[PDB]
């Protein structure tokens, strides 16, 4: 069967300002089949309070989901999202780059 | 356009050994989700996902919940039938997706309807633009087509798309007018990121816009830089709006030859931006 | 509002 691997973007809702509350987003899209596991990470540890959008899909039938959590960025703290899907031979980690 | 759309998106996924197939539905007007249903919920019910739909009375939610429960059952029979049409094992997980709905113009008149299906991520069958005939992707889908022709299924689908779908879309647009009929233009800026002594990245940002449709292009000396521009997919911010950027790598000292062009239905006129060093 | 009375594939 033909599968499609997820595209992953990690970013904030609002422009990041150290010490100001925001939301950290991990947008996973373009994937098929729909089963996927996503964790958001703070300094490599799973953030517990993560919500996600309801499963939908694009015109090309590929699925997309937004995973998100409140965060207060700082100079030192590192954020990432880690994705596993049947198309990946190991989980993929994408680090948050405030410029991207 | 001035146009609007309503769409329902259904996903059924089998999971042999782990129960019956899960059915999920979501409904959208334009880029705004407004309802969901999930058969794996503790008490499956259609649920509101936008403020303007909360005013629908209990009969609405009860009717719709019954429709999705019946649909989940129909999709389970469809998945069994499809496995047979493809000579597939009962051991594998498979996906049936469906998308349908209508597009209307500013005056509320139907522009077109849609009703189509995919199996394992591949187009399977679609109602043609005439709302009368089908296009089948392969000999399995031709079975479905023959069954739906015999039953005159397209007639029911036409009636839904021309009647119910347009009438309810028009109601939603009226009730949600403050948001569904409001375009929020992008907030734009250009950033500069040195790569090396002899090149830098110029990144054109669009933030805070609705709906999601946008065009961001870079030009060099007025010529579009399609092959040399990195675009990211438009992405949701989580507050209804969307974000996008486009980047190009430029020779040091040549920044002023590059312009970013932004088109969005919230803008009276397209924007031209350049890097503004301070 | 969703469509009622759909048929199996």
């Amino acid at each position: 069967m033909i599968q499609r691997t997820p595209k992953i973007q990690v970013y904030s809702r609002h422009p990041a300002e150290n010490g100001k509350s925001n939301f950290l987003n991990c947008y996973v899209s373009g994937f098929h089949p729909s089963d996927i596991e996503v964790d958001l990470l703070k300094n490599g540890e799973r953030i517990e309070k993560v919500e996600h959008s309801d499963l939908s899909f694009s015109k090309d039938w590929s699925f997309y989901l937004l995973y998100y959590t409140e965060f207060t960025p700082t100079e030192k703290d590192e954020y990432a999202c880690r994705v596993n899907h049947v198309t990946l031979s190991q989980p993929k980690i994408v680090k948050w780059d405030r410029d991207m | 356009m001035g146009s609007h759309s309503m769409r329902y998106f259904y996903t059924s996924v089998s999971r042999p050994g782990r129960g019956e197939p899960r059915f999920i539905s979501v409904g959208y007007v334009d880029d705004t989700q407004f309802v969901r249903f999930d058969s794996d919920a503790a008490s499956p019910r259609e649920e509101p996902r936008a403020p303007w739909i909360e005013q629908e009375g209990p009969e609405y939610w009860d009717r719709n919940t019954q429709i999705y429960k019946a649909q989940a059952q129909t999709d389970r029979e469809s998945l069994r039938n499809l496995r047979g049409y493809y000579n597939q094992s009962e051991a594998g997980s498979h996906t049936l997706q469906s998308m349908y709905g209508c597009d209307v113009g500013p005056d509320g008149r139907l522009l077109r309807g849609h009703n189509q299906y995919a199996y394992d991520g591949k187009d399977y069958i679609a109602l043609n633009e005439d709302l009368r005939s089908w296009t089948a992707a392969d000999t399995a889908a031709q079975i479905t087509q023959r069954k739906w022709e015999a039953a005159r299924v397209a007639e029911q689908d036409r009636a839904y798309l021309e009647g119910t779908c347009v009438e309810w879309l028009r109601r939603y647009l009226e009730n949600g007018k403050d948001t569904l009929e409001r375009a929020d233009p992008p907030k734009t800026h250009v950033t500069h990121h040195p790569i090396s002594d002899h090149e830098a990245t110029l990144r054109c940002w669009a933030l805070g816009f609705y709906p999601a449709e946008i065009t961001l292009t870079w030009q060099r000396d007025g010529e579009d830089q399609t092959q040399d521009t990195e675009l990211v997919e438009t992405r949701p911010a989580g507050d209804r709006t969307f974000q996008k950027w486009a980047a190009v790598v430029v020779p040091s000292g040549e920044e002023q030859r590059y312009t970013c062009h932004v088109q969005h239905e919230g803008l009276p006129k397209p924007l031209t931006l350049r890097w503004e060093p301070s | 509002t969703p469509q009622d009375l759909n048929t199996m594939l």
